[PDB]
């Protein structure tokens, strides 16, 4: 139990607002302190606001003063970050972590003993744009093996992220999902799967492709053939 | 403001040895030192409260030592689920403040690619767009150079590679690598190849395909 759970993440302009939120449970919420913590894409951690087990005595970075507001519902157990004119450097995954038991023992120190899953936020102008989805075959001229690699390119998108299984979640083992790289606005992930070549047309290997914000789906069937 | 400073920065281990990780402070701040754990694609993780209090349900591998501007986390035996990122974090002052992190990686023997190379699909190919990928799999350590050849002459010009973190099955690392050519000047050109050169050999890995059909 201590489950903390953040939704509320998404794409914004520069200059727009958000509001996120985290769900308690496992716990007596009002006798915690929480804070919320932003992770970068360049993997760094950042502190960016506390607020009390009762209220009052919110705490900011210098950054952050005058833009997000740290707010808590003792009642319906929700954390929330209200955040606003936000700036590209905003981007990052928001986590809702609590602080340890607190007392009036004369000030003390405030460790963060449970983290949540994270929301991520995208701060862009760029729009969405749902990914062209391709098959990738290889040639049945002369390959090495008993296996076969086969892959499928998701292309042109925006914004992070997309789901992408192979024969709808079966198909577990032999698959490499490469991290997406922006470029010119969109991003383009690929995904490759090793089956063994026998099950090779005979089978069918379909790759699915979600892009949650465009609200687009595709399946798209390779079956390793001849070109 | 406190300045946290860890070292080392990156640091690859042979399962078994022993490390230590430091995280200077730029001022006091006593005990007031925590040390987290961040798995790949998990949240960080209390392991250490006050530089030697642990928490519970860790090994007893983890150690935590320090005061001062001075603190150490010491891992006595590297163990695979052990690698991930190490976050010290001080909460002495507002604002509390983190270091910069410790990335541990798993060394384990040298390993060579298997690649695979993929012409445009025929689908891509409507859209007036044409993207030859290359697959570079399964190999260690991380550092492989990989150059396009059109027709024998190197092509710089429109790629965008993409290399996976470590695996946590074996230790390896995988990539991929895309170049982006017009259906028009895809049409124009009549061997597609992918040089890859690694540790693990001296003659680059090479893979290729002639354009033709049907």
């Amino acid at each position: 139990e201590v489950q903390l759970v953040q939704s509320g993440g998404g794409l914004v302009n520069p200059g727009r607002s958000l509001k996120l939120s985290c769900a308690a449970s496992g716990f007596t919420f009002s006798s915690y302190g929480m804070s919320w913590v932003r992770q970068t894409p360049e993997k760094r951690l950042e502190w960016v606001a506390a607020i009390s087990g009762g209220g009052t005595y919110i705490h900011y970075p210098d950054s952050v003063k005058g833009r997000f507001t740290i707010s808590r519902d003792n009642a319906k157990n929700n954390l929330y970050l209200q955040m606003s004119s936000l700036r590209s450097e905003d981007t990052a995954l928001y986590y809702c972590t609590r602080h340890p038991f607190y007392r009036y023992d004369g000030g003390n120190y405030y460790a963060m003993d449970h983290w949540g899953q994270g929301t991520s936020v995208t701060v862009s102008a760029a729009k969405t744009t749902p990914p062209s989805v391709y098959p990738l075959a290889p040639g049945s001229a002369a390959q090495t093996n008993s296996m076969v690699t086969l892959g499928c390119l998701v292309k042109g998108y925006f914004p992070e992220p997309v789901t992408v299984t192979w024969n709808s979640g079966s198909l577990s083992s032999g698959v490499h999902t490469f991290p997406a790289v922006l470029q010119s606005d969109l991003y383009t992930l690929s995904s490759s799967v090793t089956v063994p070549s026998s099950p090779r047309p005979s089978e069918t290997v379909t790759c699915n492709v979600a892009h949650p914000a465009s609200s687009t789906k595709v399946d798209k069937k390779i079956v390793p053939r001849d070109c | 403001d406190e300045l946290l400073t860890q070292s080392p920065a990156t640091l690859s281990v042979t399962p078994g040895d022993s490390v230590s990780l430091s995280c200077r402070a730029s001022q006091s701040i006593s005990n007031n030192l925590h040390w987290y754990q961040q798995k790949s694609h998990e949240s960080p993780r209390l392991l250490i409260k006050y530089a030697s209090q642990s928490i519970s349900g860790i090994p007893s591998r983890f150690s935590g030592s320090g005061s001062g501007t001075d603190f150490t986390l010491s891992i006595n035996s590297v163990e695979t689920e052990d690698f991930g990122m190490y976050f010290c974090q001080q909460s002495n002052s507002w604002p509390l403040t983190f270091g910069g992190g410790s990335k541990l990686e798993i060394k384990r023997a040298d390993a060579a690619p298997t690649v695979s190379i993929f012409p445009p699909s025929s689908e891509q190919l409507t859209s007036g767009g044409a993207s030859v990928v290359c697959f570079l799999n399964n190999f260690y350590p991380k550092d492989i150079n990989v150059k396009w050849k059109i027709d024998g002459s190197e092509r710089q010009n429109g790629v965008l590679n993409s290399w996976t973190d470590q695996d946590s099955k074996d230790s390896t690392y995988s990539m991929s690598s895309t170049l982006t050519l017009t259906k028009d000047e895809y049409e124009r050109h009549n061997s597609y190849t992918c040089e890859a050169t690694h540790k693990t050999s001296t003659s680059p890995i090479v893979k290729s395909f002639n354009r033709n059909e049907c």
